[PDB]
């Protein structure tokens, strides 16, 4: 006939998902101040 | 094999002339015309009265040519080709 | 040598931490980074155990966060090589060959009193061979 | 602006903070933050620890069946000679499957003569090897530049000996003679001679795995330096003109 | 008081110039095996030559041949920074020059009273040093890297990085003391 | 365990009677059995195997 | 090659027996027997096989 234990670099795949949760939580913390000083100012 | 001779001459106390095979070859049967050449072929025909040489102790030749005890054993064997990075502590994630 | 650099590192980082601190006649003290408190400061930040003061200049705040950076290499791979340690067992035996043999004189080694063994390593003219005779 | 990425910088550091961000949006970034922090520095040591581990666990092809089990390492004998008959009619599992890898394999690691072999062996930087005899192997092990190394043990028994026609004088006393310099240590001494005096040729972290990260310490410890030597000259210089 | 730490600064930074120059001159930096006036035999080598030991060619030291082009290879231009910057031992000799440096501003620190800013320089000139000397023994295990032991004379300079260190954090302590003495004498 | 290598080269043969007929015989069937492998398969029988 | 020389000898004078070495073995000890006649073991209880 002719014919894992195996390592890599983690790649930005691996992990993307961390990211999206960081950059929705500044957008997010971004909003909420915002609305408080919208708020503060009326 | 030239220092072996030459204990193998001094030994038996007789005058010995190193030459070397013309075409260079160990020597193999050949079915064809049933003529031997090379190393094997030398001793056959009294063109050579002793072979010192890596002669493989093997059947064919045996049978005819007189093959004294190994001096040397041997036997297949494998051959194979025998600095991290200064930054290498990143290598762990990607770029 | 990791260890001994180690020291050295966190000496060295202390004393430069302690300098860009306290040398400036203009900055008067308004900090608490003395050379006792440097190095109080530097053997926390390596432990990662924190302390109750931190750098608020630009300089001491580089120094500090250089030696972080060093200090989360250095620890992550301390425990990144003990796992690799603990995960695989390699067990290497003391000697390899007869000249191994001959280098070392701890494990003593023979051959029979009588017999073809030991009438070889008479006639040896091998220089190992002859070494160990 | 300036403390914000300080205590950003100490957030991922995992290290401590004088300050801690006290209103709802700051304390939403700094949570993020530090989640995000977690994470990384986790598998920043796990993919490292699982590098270690591999590493470590790679075992070195030191004998034939470790060898043949394995198929990353490609390796093949001689166009022709006795090599490639003694494979076909061994009938060992060991070198059964021996012969049955170079039949279906492509492109064709047969070598026309033992030099080329050897000086492919050379630049395939350990991707292939090559299956000699014992004797000559240590040769070139020997020749420069000592970058191949014979491993294991002989596959099967060969050897060499005197060859005289039969029925000649010198057959007997050949015979008695190579047994007598066996037995007297020239031969052996003669074989030691030549392969070797004649002859032209870990598990710890090491310093230079963590080299690096050395030289950004102190790279770092003289910017620190050079800044605050300006900043000082600068105050200086200031506050001497204006007295 | 002030005459007792001026006298320790000045005998620390001597003994520091002093280790750390017998270091780079000797040979007892590493003990290892290595062929001789290029059979193995056990030596000891420094920055610039090493001398066998216990061998038929004992007493006679051989230049190592920091750039092995035996093979005729470079692999990345990383490795060869790395094998010029040994070669040259760069980091040594000019932790050496910094220490006279910071010592013949020590010692010019009597002559000129009043510039107070001078012993700021000794300092951080043994503070450099002494970088320089870790940056040094960074790279000199590295180049080692691509059994063996540590002689005295390795230990000359590690013994050299701690007391030109412990000197520096001295003769900055005295710059704090001299503008506290200016600041009080001028607050009188 | 067997460590190291084999310092010397030696071997081991059947011994038959200076000039005896059956020893010629003796030492080519002794041959036939290295080249197909039953020699040094008696050898594992004996050494590996069991 | 393992049988002949192993302590204690592994072989089984009767098939049920040898099952009910393996259900005693905890995991540590095998049995070969035919394919079909063993398929329907595992399908009686405890179905511990």
């Amino acid at each position: 006939g002719e014919c894992k234990e195996k390592t890599s670099a983690l790649s930005l795949s691996n992990v993307a998902g961390v990211f999206y949760i960081l950059v929705g939580g500044l957008g997010l913390a971004m909003l909420v101040a915002l609305i408080e000083f919208c708020y503060k100012s009326r | 094999c030239v220092d072996l001779a030459a204990e193998i001459a001094k030994h038996c106390g007789f005058k010995y002339k190193l030459t070397i095979v013309g075409d260079g070859k160990y020597g193999a049967r050949d079915a064809d015309t049933k003529i031997w050449n090379g190393m094997v072929g030398e001793l056959v025909y009294g063109k050579a009265d002793i072979a010192i040489a890596p002669l493989t102790i093997t059947l064919v030749r045996e049978e005819v040519i007189d093959f004294s005890k190994p001096f040397m054993s041997l036997g297949i064997s494998i051959m194979i080709k025998k600095k991290p990075g200064v930054f290498s502590f990143l290598d762990p994630l990607a770029y | 040598e990791i260890w001994m650099c180690i020291v050295f590192a966190y000496i060295g980082v202390s004393v430069v931490l302690f300098l860009v601190s306290r040398f400036s006649p203009y900055e008067w003290s308004t900090n608490e980074f003395g050379i006792f408190n440097s190095l109080w400061f530097s053997l926390g930040a390596f432990m990662q155990q924190g302390c109750d003061i931190s750098p608020r200049s630009l300089s001491g705040r580089i120094v500090g966060g250089v030696w972080w950076f060093f200090t989360l290499i250095i620890i992550s791979s301390y425990t990144a090589n003990l796992a690799a340690f603990l995960t695989v067992e390699r067990m290497v035996s003391p000697i390899e060959s007869a000249e191994d043999l001959s280098k070392q004189t701890e494990i003593a080694y023979g051959t029979l009193d009588s017999g073809s063994t030991k009438e070889f390593f008479r006639r040896s003219k091998i220089a190992v061979f002859d070494k160990m005779w | 602006i300036f403390n914000s990425l300080w205590f950003s910088l100490g957030a991922f550091m995992q290290q401590g903070c004088d300050i801690s961000p006290r209103s709802l949006s700051g304390r939403i970034v700094g949570g993020v933050w530090w989640f995000f922090t977690l994470i990384i520095i986790s598998s920043y040591t796990a993919n490292l620890a699982a590098f270690l581990t591999v590493e470590r666990m790679v075992s070195p092809i030191e004998s034939a069946e470790d060898l043949s089990k394995q198929t990353e390492i490609a390796y093949g004998t001689l166009d022709s000679g006795s090599t490639k008959e003694f494979f076909r009619r061994s009938k060992i599992a060991v070198f059964d499957k021996m012969w049955t890898y170079m039949r279906s394999a492509e492109p064709s690691v047969f070598v026309r003569t033992t030099a080329e072999g050897v000086a492919r062996v050379r630049k395939s930087k350990g991707k292939y090897a090559y299956l000699l005899e014992s004797t000559m192997n240590e040769y070139i092990e020997q020749r420069k530049p000592c970058d191949t190394m014979k491993v294991g043990g002989n596959l099967d028994s060969k050897g060499y000996d005197i060859a005289t026609p039969k029925g000649s004088s010198l057959g007997t006393p050949v015979n008695l003679a190579v047994l007598k310099l066996s037995e007297q240590g020239v031969l052996d001494k003669l074989k030691n001679k030549w392969w070797y005096d004649k002859g032209e040729c870990t598990s710890a972290l090491s310093l230079s795995n963590v080299a690096g990260v050395f030289y950004i310490l102190v790279g770092g410890l003289g910017l620190a330096m050079l800044v605050a030597l300006i900043e000082f000259c600068y105050k200086s210089r200031a506050e001497a003109k204006r007295m | 008081d002030r005459g007792v730490q001026m006298l320790l600064t000045t005998v620390g930074a001597f003994a520091a110039f002093s280790l750390m120059t017998i270091a780079v001159g000797t040979d007892y930096w590493l003990y290892s095996r290595g062929v001789c006036k290029t059979e193995e035999v056990m030596t000891h080598s420094g920055l610039w030559r090493t001398c066998c030991l216990e061998g038929n060619f004992k007493g006679l030291c051989k230049q190592i041949d920091h750039f092995p082009e035996d093979a005729d290879y470079e692999a990345d231009t990383a490795e060869y920074f790395l094998r010029a910057v040994r070669a040259s031992s760069i980091f040594p000799i000019l932790s050496v020059i910094l220490l006279f440096m910071g010592g013949l501003c020590i010692a010019a620190s009597e002559f000129y009273k009043t510039r107070h800013n001078i012993i700021l320089s000794a300092g951080i000139f043994f503070v450099s040093a002494g970088l320089s000397n870790i940056i040094g023994i960074i790279v000199y295990i590295s180049a080692n890297a691509g059994s063996y032991s540590y002689g005295w004379s390795f230990y000359f300079g590690a013994l050299s990085f701690i007391i030109a260190e412990m000197v520096g954090v001295l003769a900055v302590h005295m710059f704090i003391d001299r503008h506290k003495q200016l600041r009080a004498t001028a607050r009188a």
